[PDB]
């Protein structure tokens, strides 16, 4: 009682977490915090993003109007969910730089199709074919347009299409390539067709290919598509004297944040900043260790499996 | 640690202080006793949070990106997109494994600061009337009960009042 | 007097200023200073590097040599700047991969053209055209040489042209699609041409396209650019029945710090390293906020306004 | 701060030193005073300086590179384009963020320093013949005038010299 | 006696090293270690991956089978190392798209060739020429074969060829595009040839181009060289009237860790994980100067010559 | 550096010293000496060795890549490819400049504060027996002979035992 004793000291903890630092590969902690997300619910939250679940549909089928996609019509999406088990089920074809064009159009984030009165003179419209029915009936891409003969003759066409419009117009068309030359003449007159899509700026010839490819849908012809952009105040210019499959119209475009992920997860009623294609996310934490693709608020990809930040000083029992 | 407080002249921390980081264990005439210290514990609590994203974004927002897997090999130009992606991988992946390594030493480090800077306030208060025993803990020369000792720890207690009773405990 | 009292301390501030450290988010300091440079006198110094305005040409018809683009002929540069307002007024082309041969030239630093005594046997040269104008007369681009028929005939080209040089050389050519038949037979008698320009170790052969196309300076035909490069000890060969829109001669390779950049700055007389389509800007702070475009001796673009770094210590007034 | 010197145990900075960094404040017999440290104000002026591009480059000097804004849509190849830059530009934008945050608790702590070692090399040199008041401030215990002030702050003070007289204005 | 003295210190050397630290640019210490790797023995070890020295054959050329490449036939790489001196002594060619095919076999790391019976219907098989000889006779790339025509006639081919394997087959094959129409017909019958080799899921058509290119090795003809992926359950069909150059068969692809570096290092036994142009490299230290190409395990490639890391506290002696 | 000890009050270095980082120098009745201390030379060996893979990978290991130098002019692709590589190769070329820079500054650091902390283990045992004289050593105030040295050293050693003389031969 003439003398005390006061000391000074610092809380612990029974069960503490190791952490690394500059200085130490392992050190005894009070609190910690894991800064790398390594786990997803599986499922694909639809908030805040609209989602467009493509299921039996690739964005592709769904742009030129494969029947079955029918119901994509007019759609649009922030995120367009492309599934593993999706088919094609119309007439054959193939798409010279696939990959842009499936980019453009997802980025664009629509598929409003504006009808446009195309004046085709002295041709068949609406052809069908046996590949492409729809149910018992003979039937092709709803916004393309199969031009043949009509009587003996298939003249040149020589059509245009001014952009009075003040956002970009996105025209898709293709060619046909046919398998023997009974078919050439049988649908075309001509002996090799020709097909000239252009504006002020730009311009692309395609000539046909006859010859035969594996069969498919019981075809063993093929159809080339392409694209043309038309700029407002720019015209289009189609020209061809043989084996045009041509537009019914044009795409509007849009720019924005949208864009197209594969994934096989289900769509969820719930709100999730991050997609990845495992599923939805939480964005808390900085770092993550999903995967490197990803859409919307989202931590950042690293290889990491966990991460550990001291919240609190150093732990001695 | 840098100041070689805490887990250094301090053996050890007390696991039932279950009201803050720092704080006194005091001896005396009476009995003894615990209290939390909430100006050094809250120094510590605030360069914690606000240490946190003082260096990340608001966690950037990305759209439409370019793609990460392939079905079918392409040559120059898939090689040219896989490069691209496993570039920032490691880079992003370095920053991460850098970042926390330099936010754990200066976080040991700021806490071990803050213990050491306690002793120091403290030590300046008790002056000459005490000494430093080398365990973290004075002795006290004097009669110190209930409301000495907390006169300490609120930061105004008087050596005057104690200085020669404290240097006759003392030296005689 | 028996005692004295000596005290330490620090300097401090009135109106000091608040920086961010690894743990405030402020803090108040004697002096700091910004690293990042978030302005722009808005003129592009013309020193050191050497700027070259391209006013009402962009770089292509420059090298082609739009009449109205005669002045930069033989001209070089460090930087060139390509004008928003520039239009092209000659006969209407494209460039399959322009962005490329844009890119390439603005790198080379020049459009010095050697003249080569090509010999075009059978043919009539120094075509001309209503698109493209020398004041009342009519005309064509400088660089190129549009072959037309002679008597009733166009025979089969056949030239050659060595590198005896010790720098590569750049060969500029095209072909002209032309939009009705009565065209196409003409100016070139055959019925539908081909160009095959080669090297020992490259080739391209390009066959025409009839067809309309949106009418540009009273023309729907249009010119197609192609360029081809031959390496010392390399030789060229021009080979084609029609339709060949010849080369005069080749462009002197460089290799160097050369390049082009989009701005509608005004040229100043000042110094200054780092250009931006902005206008110049000081090089003296580690980063900018200006532009992620940039040329010369340059801060780092990033995506903050501001940041202090503390010149001094903390400050309490 | 680090070591808890600047607005730590000292409350203040004094806004008339127009002459240096640290330096003393005296009150003895004759009356008061003011005069500039240079050895540890110097001290700070050389890390400060050399600090700053330490690090980074004879600034990085470019030339002709990829286009970085587009008229046209194209697609795969100009996504690749832009998604190259926009990971570049989010790369030097942390480690500006970074470089900042880690230099600027630095500073903060180096000064912090240097203050606090002016304080124990004086504190060494009065030894015995004075005590830390808990403010910054020593109470010299003896007849200290302008010269003997002026023998402190060049650092050539002889403690010898005032030993007993010190001891004896303290403990009698 | 009544007295003593302890004196605390620290150790100190005679030439201590000067190193950086955030607070100055030179500052001594006691001990010092190198970061940066800036020097190469000069040779590539064939250990622990397997090298394969191109000598005077380029991939490609061993790929396609040059007489002089035969050596290489069904061989395999970790690395295949090309050498500046390789040259090609068979008919002249190209390949549209050369940087891509080399990629891939490179990737592939292996020349496992498997062939198959083609049946080439009314038509001659093993065209050899005066360009690519085996010894004093007349040849041609060994994994090719040269259809030439059968009595006064040239059929249209239409073969199949399907894959009922687990892995993707590399199916390689070219067109031939002759110089005069002398050449066209005294080899094809028909007056222009097509080429039309097709999957499922994608086609490819060439047509020719006659026309003269510069000689090599006495001749001024030229065979464009492409190539076709064939998944496992997808189909081949090769469809041609004229020219085709076939393929007898395919290469077996591979998923792992092969490559293919241009150097002139020359191969020695000895064991290294790091390899670059320059020669192998010890991968002890976590940077390097030597090359920014590198192949296996190695340092990061830096800009600075070095970088030195103090192991030791100040010196001061 | 930071604490201000290693070149610091501490003028030098013993270039003898080939068996430790820090120990003891004595000089007392019997003659002199000098004698490594293990405990802190450890605790700077096993903090400057585990510093530096703490924060680098195991050696990334890199396949088939993208070409980086190339025979022929080529244009918008090439110019991404180079554009690619050089991106890179700045950023890792700046990662590894700071890199240094940091761990540079903390080792410097770290020894700094291990000679510091030996200095107040030992000042702290030493208690009042002794006084610091102001350069790393202290004056101990009486007969301390090669085992009242070995009990510092090994820390154990009793300040009660030699109090009285020490006061002794300190005041009188």
């Amino acid at each position: 009682n003439n003398a005390a004793t006061l000391c000074l000291g610092h809380h612990a903890v029974p069960n503490g977490t190791m952490v690394k630092t500059i200085t130490d590969d392992q050190i005894e902690v009070t609190n910690a915090t894991e800064l790398v997300q390594n786990s997803s619910t599986g499922k694909i939250c639809n908030n805040p993003h609209k989602i467009l679940d493509g299921r039996d549909c690739t964005l592709i089928d769904a742009l030129l109007g494969d029947p079955h996609c029918d119901v994509f019509q007019n759609e649009t999406w922030d995120l367009f969910v492309e599934r593993s088990n999706a088919f094609s089920n119309c007439y054959p074809y193939d798409v010279p730089d696939y990959a842009s064009l499936r980019s453009i159009v997802a980025s664009s984030g629509t598929l409003e199709f504006i009808t446009e009165g195309f004046t085709w003179a002295g041709v068949t419209q609406n052809g069908g074919s046996g590949a492409c029915k729809r149910g018992p009936a003979n039937s092709f891409f709803s916004r393309l347009n199969w031009l043949t003969k009509s009587g003996n003759t298939y003249p040149v066409l020589n059509v245009t299409m001014p952009n009075n419009n003040n956002f970009d117009k996105l025209y898709i068309w293709g060619v046909h390539h046919p398998s023997t030359n009974q078919e050439q003449t049988s649908l075309y007159i001509q002996a090799s067709g020709r097909v000239t899509v252009s504006t002020r700026r730009s311009q692309q010839t395609i000539i046909p290919n006859i010859g035969s490819r594996p069969l498919v849908r019981g075809q063993s012809g093929r159809i080339s598509v392409y694209w043309t952009i038309v700029k407002p105040g720019d015209i289009l210019v189609i020209n061809s004297n043989g084996n045009l499959i041509a537009p019914r119209g044009y795409f509007k475009m849009h720019i924005g944040k949208s864009s197209i992920m594969r994934s096989d997860a289900p769509i969820d009623t719930c709100i999730s900043e991050c997609i990845t294609p495992n599923g939805s996310i939480p964005n808390e934490k900085p770092f993550q260790n999903v995967n490197k693709i990803t859409y919307g608020a989202c931590p950042k990809y690293v290889k990491q499996n966990t991460l550990k930040l001291a919240t609190g000083m150093r732990n001695v029992p | 640690g840098l100041f070689g407080a805490i887990a250094g002249f301090i053996e050890n921390g007390w696991e039932g202080m279950v009201d803050g980081w720092y704080g006194f264990r005091h001896q005396n005439s009476e009995g003894t006793g615990q209290a939390a210290d909430l100006k050094s514990t809250q120094a510590a609590i605030d360069q914690i949070n606000g240490k946190l994203n003082r260096v990340i974004e608001k966690t950037n927002e990305k759209f439409h990106q370019i793609e990460k897997e392939f079905s079918e090999v392409e040559g120059r130009i898939q090689d040219l997109e896989r490069y691209v992606e496993d570039t920032k991988v490691d880079l992003w992946s370095y920053n991460a494994e850098l970042l926390v390594a330099l936010e754990n030493q200066n976080t040991i480090d700021l806490t071990d600061s803050e213990m050491n800077k306690l002793f120091e306030k403290t030590r300046r208060q008790l002056r000459e009337n005490a000494e430093d025993m080398g365990n973290g803990c004075f002795k006290i020369y004097h009669k110190c009960d209930n409301a000495c000792i907390e006169s300490i720890r609120n930061g105004t207690y008087d050596h005057n009042i104690y200085r020669d009773e404290a240097v006759n405990n003392r030296f005689q």
